[PDB]
RNA sequence: UUCCCGGGCCUUGUACACACCGCCCGUCACGCCAUGGGAGCGGGCUCUACCCGAAGUCGCCGGGAGCCUACGGGCAGGCGCCGAGGGUAGGGCCCGUGACUGGGGCGAAGUCGUAACAAGGUAGCUGUACCGGAAGGUGCGGCUGGAUCCUUUCU
RNA sequence: GGCUAAUCCCCCAUGUGGACCCGCCCCUUGGGGUGUGUCCAAAGGGCUUUGCCCGCUUCCGGAUGGGCCCGCGUCCCAUCAGCUAGUUGGUGGGGUAAUGGCCCACCAAGGCGACGACGGGUAGCCGGUCUGAGAGGAUGGCCGGCCACAGGGGCACUGAGACACGGGCCCCACUCCUACGGGAGGCAGCAGUUAGGAAUCUUCCGCAAUGGGCGCAAGCCUGACGGAGCGACGCCGCUUGGAGGAAGAAGCCCUUCGGGGUGUAAACUCCUGAACCCGGGACGAAACCCCCGACGAGGGGACUGACGGUACCGGGGUAAUAGCGCCGGCCAACUCCGUGCCAGCAGCCGCGGUAAUACGGAGGGCGCGAGCGUUACCCGGAUUCACUGGGCGUAAAGGGCGUGUAGGCGGCCUGGGGCGUCCCAUGUGAAAGACCACGGCUCAACCGUGGGGGAGCGUGGGAUACGCUCAGGCUAGACGGUGGGAGAGGGUGGUGGAAUUCCCGGAGUAGCGGUGAAAUGCGCAGAUACCGGGAGGAACGCCGAUGGCGAAGGCAGCCACCUGGUCCACCCGUGACGCUGAGGCGCGAAAGCGUGGGGAGCAAACCGGAUUAGAUACCCGGGUAGUCCACGCCCUAAACGAUGCGCGCUAGGUCUCUGGGUCUCCUGGGGGCCGAAGCUAACGCGUUAAGCGCGCCGCCUGGGGAGUACGGCCGCAAGGC
């Protein structure tokens, strides 16, 4: 575009949308658990994929991913949610935190425990 | 009409190099002569003349290369390699003295218009002066 | 040597490369998500017109209608303007809930069509118009971004 | 209701001086001087009271702090385009420390806006901070500067100053008290409570230091402040040992069962000695005050420490926390086992259905290490909004075409100006931060001292190339003149022949038509085929082209009239009059709309016929709107060269339309095809550029959602932008 243009006109700055409200972008959010479901991923994939739809502190009800090998969760089981998203699930954007309220941390796990929520063993 | 006489004539040099002529003709004007008087000062041509070219004043411009070459491609390396504009009608350009550009770390010249006349970026920051930046060359 | 079957070579088009037993578009079904329209109802703001109007400053009265007086005046008090805010009537926008309703997008991939890609088996695309529930079909005109010199199913 | 003092209030005096009206002078906005008239002062207290101290009054100046005013700079939406009656200005008032429509009366009718007014959204601004090669982007916590606010809204009072956080009045919400009349309150001060939240501290110590308020002082006050506490929140420093110690133990892991690994790692030997105990033990503090002097200067002297029995120093002295992420590629680190599209992993591509270096454990390894990871957010990489530093034939992207407004841009020569531009000086650019140097804490973080730098803006001086400007000149651009062309360029009117249909007539008879084959249809009321005549509407064969014209849409028989554009020659006239062009305005195929005409042929819709697994679809018969004309709308398109306009420059060859020429040919202007250089992802483009350049306009920024929704504008509607 001709200077003139540039200077009649010029650029646009591009504005970045956010992959996350948890409103007020906050590293976390506290909410309840409303439904503990499992749902089935997306096509060169197969699996029972363990899930969990929040209402959340922000007023939003969202659909959250369980990580870990199993969970305890359920019904209305209090909960932080950490944002990021499972890829092969439609429509689920953050994670559960295990190790922190309701959610007990990995039983029985020797790697990386700080992801998971557990906590050191003693050697035996 | 021509929108820019020195665009004008720094192309027709190029234009006319790429080819490998002798010489061509721009139309005459005196800040034109005291630019073609830098580039002949400077190496890039081995000179000009003024000429009639139908009853009309023209600067003769005579060309300047290489060696011819080995190898497939015996052209001759240019001479003038790159001839530029930089301040334009429509974007003028102005440097102060401490921001003289250094062309291709001094094998190149930037040719600037001063209150003292024509210079090349040597003679500009030696003479101390800045002014509007006319091409780059190298 | 036209035809059927298999094959070789040159060329051409291709949206195919799990390579035409291919691909995609579309439809009905099921599930999930976001959104458009939306009667009606809940609250919020703002504009105009009119009415009410605290405090206070200012202005006028301050009178045999009160208080002080050195008779000059001062204070109380009174009235007015302005005025926060409230009320009435209407105009405009914003948020929330929302009966009824539109398409959209994902997702197991199942159903049904066979529109497009090869001249895709009626060349395609196209603006507009009519018909069709839709895919699409036809008219008129246009483009080449068209191969070449009985109507022929799905995989 | 009553008494009463004062540095409380008032009256007269004195008037240095000052305030006001009028005049005069200098000065120039209301600055300074001067004259006459008027008006205006004061407070007393302490002492060793015979003179000092503390104060009081008027004035002039200083210093510091502020008010007001102007230039410039300061986010998103134009789906916010018009805003405005104290509105804009004037005279005169009012108000104030003071200018002002700040406020009021009267008068005029203005003011602002595409250089974005008005509206909506968000937001305290800055020094700086983060990031970045830079330009730039992002931010404004703490520290310093400014603003604003003190539950919400209004208002003043008292003062030098406030329209006042811990002051006052009123309205509103809330909490509490309430004899129901009425009252009290305001932590966005320090702590602390409670709620919300992913989350943010002690109801600590001290007045010792620096600072502040009052006091003659002694002194009092100070949740400013100096400190300590809490939290790896950040940064920096430090420890978990050091030297020896096997061809190398045990255990655990891998194994080709030969061995390999953890691993000098351990054990063990020896040395040092964080922690801890004992002892001493701070700087930060010398003024205020006392002494001599003179309550000065000068000299000399003594009191005071929250932190703290802390830091530090001396002596003694124990081998004495390690974790966290990762090891498929990006990316440094691989093997075994378990699992079998499960369980799971996942930032991206992806990994997992029996050998999984991708899941889970283990061995081993890599990276960091009192931390290591995760999420969020900012810059980066992203030259992915491209000033530096991008693009538009086919990837997103040239507006359908023009005319031109604003604006952007502007040939050659000379002169004045010196606005842009450049140079010098100077002022400003606080401190902190950043940079450099030197220094203080054992180092560092941290801090101190000094130096340098710095865009921008003010003032003075200077330069004149370029840009601007004014003045004059030129003719190479542009326009004009004369003469000569070609042309489906446009508008109006007329007219000619071929063909279709229909009507009349003659002659003639059994079918015609149509298809892959058929059938519907038409024909004995005589069709088809043949001849003659008539009516009517639409379109113009050959010429005709690989042609021409137009800005595009688009334009085709012939004639005439009206009219646009354009090309060449002559080198005659003007003298830069130029290019481009947001908005505007006009044109704009087909279909479509309105009113009125026309209606031969064709024909969406429709009605039928064979096909054939159906049929509304490809074939056949019919057929209405429409196609045609007038006038008025519509404004789309593969409106395409998918290629905006103009100008200059960069080989040729070949075919062609149209001028000129001394006419193998040359020289203009169009249309094509191949190709130099060059360009391009390639295909291709290549003097008809997609090459080299300058000017201006339009446009793009991953694919869907979607040319959808909402809004607005236009339209009769369809629907368009
Ligand atoms: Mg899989
Ligand atoms: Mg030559
Ligand atoms: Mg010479
Ligand atoms: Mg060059
Ligand atoms: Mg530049
Ligand atoms: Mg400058
Ligand atoms: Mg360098
Ligand atoms: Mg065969
Ligand atoms: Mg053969
Ligand atoms: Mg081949
Ligand atoms: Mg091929
Ligand atoms: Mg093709
Ligand atoms: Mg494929
Ligand atoms: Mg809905
Ligand atoms: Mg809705
Ligand atoms: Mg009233
Ligand atoms: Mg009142
Ligand atoms: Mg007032
Ligand atoms: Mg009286
Ligand atoms: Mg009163
Ligand atoms: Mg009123
Ligand atoms: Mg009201
Ligand atoms: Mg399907
Ligand atoms: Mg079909
Ligand atoms: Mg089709
Ligand atoms: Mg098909
Ligand atoms: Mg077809
Ligand atoms: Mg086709
Ligand atoms: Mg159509
Ligand atoms: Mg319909
Ligand atoms: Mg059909
Ligand atoms: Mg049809
Ligand atoms: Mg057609
Ligand atoms: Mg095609
Ligand atoms: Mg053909
Ligand atoms: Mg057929
Ligand atoms: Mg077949
Ligand atoms: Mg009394
Ligand atoms: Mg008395
Ligand atoms: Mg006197
Ligand atoms: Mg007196
Ligand atoms: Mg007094
Ligand atoms: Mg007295
Ligand atoms: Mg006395
Ligand atoms: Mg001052
Ligand atoms: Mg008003
Ligand atoms: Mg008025
Ligand atoms: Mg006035
Ligand atoms: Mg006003
Ligand atoms: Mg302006
Ligand atoms: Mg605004
Ligand atoms: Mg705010
Ligand atoms: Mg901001
Ligand atoms: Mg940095
Ligand atoms: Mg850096
Ligand atoms: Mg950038
Ligand atoms: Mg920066
Ligand atoms: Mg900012
Ligand atoms: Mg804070
Ligand atoms: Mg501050
Ligand atoms: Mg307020
Ligand atoms: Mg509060
Ligand atoms: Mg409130
Ligand atoms: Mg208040
Ligand atoms: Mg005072
Ligand atoms: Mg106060
Ligand atoms: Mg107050
Ligand atoms: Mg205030
Ligand atoms: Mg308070
Ligand atoms: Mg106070
Ligand atoms: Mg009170
Ligand atoms: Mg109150
Ligand atoms: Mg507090
Ligand atoms: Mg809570
Ligand atoms: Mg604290
Ligand atoms: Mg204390
Ligand atoms: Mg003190
Ligand atoms: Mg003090
Ligand atoms: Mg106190
Ligand atoms: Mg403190
Ligand atoms: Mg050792
Ligand atoms: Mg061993
Ligand atoms: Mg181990
Ligand atoms: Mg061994
Ligand atoms: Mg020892
Ligand atoms: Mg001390
Ligand atoms: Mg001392
Ligand atoms: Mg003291
Ligand atoms: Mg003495
Ligand atoms: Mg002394
Ligand atoms: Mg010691
Ligand atoms: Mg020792
Ligand atoms: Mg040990
Ligand atoms: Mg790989
Ligand atoms: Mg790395
Ligand atoms: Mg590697
Ligand atoms: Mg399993
Ligand atoms: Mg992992
Ligand atoms: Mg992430
Ligand atoms: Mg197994
Ligand atoms: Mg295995
Ligand atoms: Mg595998
Ligand atoms: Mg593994
Ligand atoms: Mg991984
Ligand atoms: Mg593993
Ligand atoms: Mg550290
Ligand atoms: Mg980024
Ligand atoms: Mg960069
Ligand atoms: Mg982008
Ligand atoms: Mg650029
Ligand atoms: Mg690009
Ligand atoms: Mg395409
Ligand atoms: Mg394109
Ligand atoms: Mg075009
Ligand atoms: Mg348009
Ligand atoms: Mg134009
Ligand atoms: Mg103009
Ligand atoms: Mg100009
Ligand atoms: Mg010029
Ligand atoms: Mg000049
Ligand atoms: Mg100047
Ligand atoms: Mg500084
Ligand atoms: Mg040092
Ligand atoms: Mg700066
Ligand atoms: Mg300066
Ligand atoms: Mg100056
Ligand atoms: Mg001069
Ligand atoms: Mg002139
Ligand atoms: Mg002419
Ligand atoms: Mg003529
Ligand atoms: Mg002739
Ligand atoms: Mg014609
Ligand atoms: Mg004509
Ligand atoms: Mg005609
Ligand atoms: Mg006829
Ligand atoms: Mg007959
Ligand atoms: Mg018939
Ligand atoms: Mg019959
Ligand atoms: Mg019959
Ligand atoms: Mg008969
Ligand atoms: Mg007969
Ligand atoms: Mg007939
Ligand atoms: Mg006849
Ligand atoms: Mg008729
Ligand atoms: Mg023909
Ligand atoms: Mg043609
Ligand atoms: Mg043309
Ligand atoms: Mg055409
Ligand atoms: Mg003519
Ligand atoms: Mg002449
Ligand atoms: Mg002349
Ligand atoms: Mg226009
Ligand atoms: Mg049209
Ligand atoms: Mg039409
Ligand atoms: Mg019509
Ligand atoms: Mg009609
Ligand atoms: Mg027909
Ligand atoms: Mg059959
Ligand atoms: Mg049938
Ligand atoms: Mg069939
Ligand atoms: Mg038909
Ligand atoms: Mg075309
Ligand atoms: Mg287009
Ligand atoms: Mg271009
Ligand atoms: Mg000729
Ligand atoms: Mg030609
Ligand atoms: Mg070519
Ligand atoms: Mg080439
Ligand atoms: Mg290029
Ligand atoms: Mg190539
Ligand atoms: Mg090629
Ligand atoms: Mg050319
Ligand atoms: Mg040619
Ligand atoms: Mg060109
Ligand atoms: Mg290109
Ligand atoms: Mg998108
Ligand atoms: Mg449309
Ligand atoms: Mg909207
Ligand atoms: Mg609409
Ligand atoms: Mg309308
Ligand atoms: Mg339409
Ligand atoms: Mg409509």
């Amino acid at each position: 575009p001709t200077i003139n243009q540039l200077v009649r006109k010029g650029r646009e700055k591009v504005r970045k949308k956010s992959k996350v409200p948890a409103l007020k972008g906050a590293p976390f959010r506290r909410g309840v658990c409303t439904v503990v479901r499992t749902v089935t991923p997306k096509k060169p994939n197969s699996a029972l994929r363990k899930v969990a739809k929040v209402r959340l502190t922000s007023g939003y009800e969202v659909t959250a991913y369980i990580p870990g090998e199993g969970h305890n969760l359920q019904e209305h089981s209090v909960v932080l949610i950490r944002g990021g998203r499972v890829k092969d699930l439609l429509g689920v954007r953050y994670h559960i935190v295990r190790g922190v309220y309701d959610a007990a941390g990995v039983k029985d796990r020797k790697k990386s425990r700080s992801k998971y929520g557990t906590k050191k063993p003693k050697e035996a | 009409m021509l929108t820019d006489p020195i665009a004008d004539m720094l192309t027709r040099i190029r234009n006319a190099t790429r080819v490998y002529k002798e010489s061509t003709d721009v139309p005459a004007s005196r800040f034109k002569e005291e630019i073609l008087r830098i580039l002949a000062r400077e190496g890039f041509i081995k000179g000009y003349e003024r000429v009639d070219v139908d009853g009309k004043p023209y600067l003769r411009v005579y060309l300047k290369y290489g060696p011819r070459r080995q190898g497939p491609d015996p052209r001759p390396e240019q001479v003038i390699h790159h001839i530029r504009r930089i301040s334009k009608p429509g974007r003028r350009v102005y440097v102060g003295v401490k921001e003289i550009p250094r062309v291709r770390r001094g094998l190149g010249i930037a040719i600037l218009s001063t209150s003292k006349g024509v210079l090349t970026d040597r003679e500009a920051r030696k003479l101390g002066v800045g002014g509007e930046l006319i091409c780059e060359v190298w």
